[PDB]
């Protein structure tokens, strides 16, 4: 449901 | 426009497909549950190291697409470096401390599902150990390891990057000098260390490398790898650039 | 403070892998891979109910509330028939690559529930329901239950519900029979459908027990007080 880019994005700013 | 007779024709069309546990009678459920375990781990060990990673003075100042991009080629090098710690600090003798409550012995790495991979994993473990790297250069070590990746392309905030860089490469010198003295300049000392971190773009070429040649091995797999496919995403230049201490 | 110092301060804690050897590897893997499942289950019977039609025009909040009342009523008796179609109704049959055999089933830690995942099963065997009645029923399921203090849009809820009421007597004719023997096979899944109220009850019971986050978010948004359970037969 979350692939690393987009968890290294959504940690980033809010999960 | 198109069409159907009956009610039940259309619950017949709308019923979804059938959906796979995953679930390979091949792999036992100990490499399962262990690989599982280190994945979701792997998961948040990642979001931490980005917590972190924009706690960091000077980084945080960079554009945010730098913050990305540094993040996205460094996570590996980073977690690999923090485990190499973790795992010479919980030793005297080759383990590798994934976790306090996740802790491999050398019998357990011997494994085949474990070898390939735990060579390169201890291999920053027994470095940190032949040093005998303190805290303060592990700090130090592990920052520079975030920004040591860089896309040729430029970063957007390259000047505030190369002087965080700079700074960062300082704080290594005052370190070792907490460790040594000053009455020295600490020349080898800065050349092992550096090194070491060089070496980290080679175990974590190796952790990719395999990655890539396990994701292939798994035809007709039942239980898909998009975990091990996920990291090939984030980590496939060439844009990357290694920045050497060491040619 | 000195670089090192803030360094030093912003280092996270170090994480645990949630790990625990009181857990055999047998139970964690089973365990693991069923929550994962039926996450993926869950959110695919949501996109099925969106396409039911009727329930589609329901108000939006009202289709969410129908999901909430029913999603293990109709993952249990989907399951069941799976299990029906793949082993005659005697192994379940979670996934296709899935199957836990009667010896697993018999152990403790998985006794209680599968008992009334097998009835399920069982019971759609023993009334050789076919597909169209087994796809009419299913649809009936999305539609057991409804806030006491009602849903938004009710009387068309009721007309649709209705319709399928009538589609399953269509499925029913389909196999052809008599006019008795039709009677008796309505009243028969009617009281299947019924009977999911407490194979559901009791499968959510042992859920509550794992209570006293994927499957955690829903179990505390569920603690069956304003949710009436809509029944064939009394
Ligand atoms: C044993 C083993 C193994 C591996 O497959 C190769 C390197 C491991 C990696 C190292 C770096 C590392 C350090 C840890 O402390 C636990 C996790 C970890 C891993 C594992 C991992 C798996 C998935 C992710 N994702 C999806 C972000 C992150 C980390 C497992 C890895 C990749
Ligand atoms: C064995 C067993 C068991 C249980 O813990 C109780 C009932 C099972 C449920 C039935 C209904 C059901 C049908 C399936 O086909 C697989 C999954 C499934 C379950 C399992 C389940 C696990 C997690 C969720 N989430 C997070 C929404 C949903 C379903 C396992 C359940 C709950």
């Amino acid at each position: 449901n979350l692939g690393l880019e987009d968890i290294i994005r959504k940690a980033l700013m809010g999960s | 426009h198109m069409l159907t007779p009956t009610l039940v024709s259309l619950l017949e069309v709308i019923e979804p497909e059938v959906l796979y546990a995953g679930y390979d009678s091949s792999v036992p459920d100990s490499t399962w549950r262990i690989m599982t375990t280190l994945n979701m781990l792997g998961g948040r060990q990642v979001i931490a190291a980005v917590k972190w990673a924009k706690a960091i003075p000077g980084f945080r100042n960079l554009h945010l697409d730098d913050q990305m991009t540094l993040l996205q080629y460094s996570w590996m090098s980073l977690m690999a470096f923090a485990l190499g710690w973790r795992s010479y600090r919980q030793s005297s003798a080759n383990l590798l401390c994934f976790a306090p409550d996740l802790i491999i012995n050398e019998q357990r790495m011997t494994l085949p599902d474990m070898y390939d991979q735990c060579k390169h994993m201890l291999y920053v473990s027994s470095e940190l150990h032949r040093l005998q790297v303190s805290y303060e250069e592990y700090l130090c070590m592990k920052t520079l390891l975030l920004l040591s990746s860089v896309p040729k392309d430029g970063l957007k905030s390259q000047a505030l990057f190369d002087a965080i860089r700079m700074t960062y490469i300082k704080e290594l010198g005052k370190a070792i000098v907490k460790r040594e003295g000053n009455s020295s300049q600490n020349s080898q000392r800065f050349y092992q260390l550096t090194k070491l971190l060089d070496s980290m773009h080679e175990v974590v070429e190796n952790l990719l490398n395999y990655c890539f040649q396990t994701f292939l091995d798994k035809t007709m797999s039942i239980e898909f790898p998009e975990m091990l496919a996920e990291i090939i995403t984030n980590q496939i230049p060439g844009n990357i650039k290694k920045l050497l201490f060491h040619q």
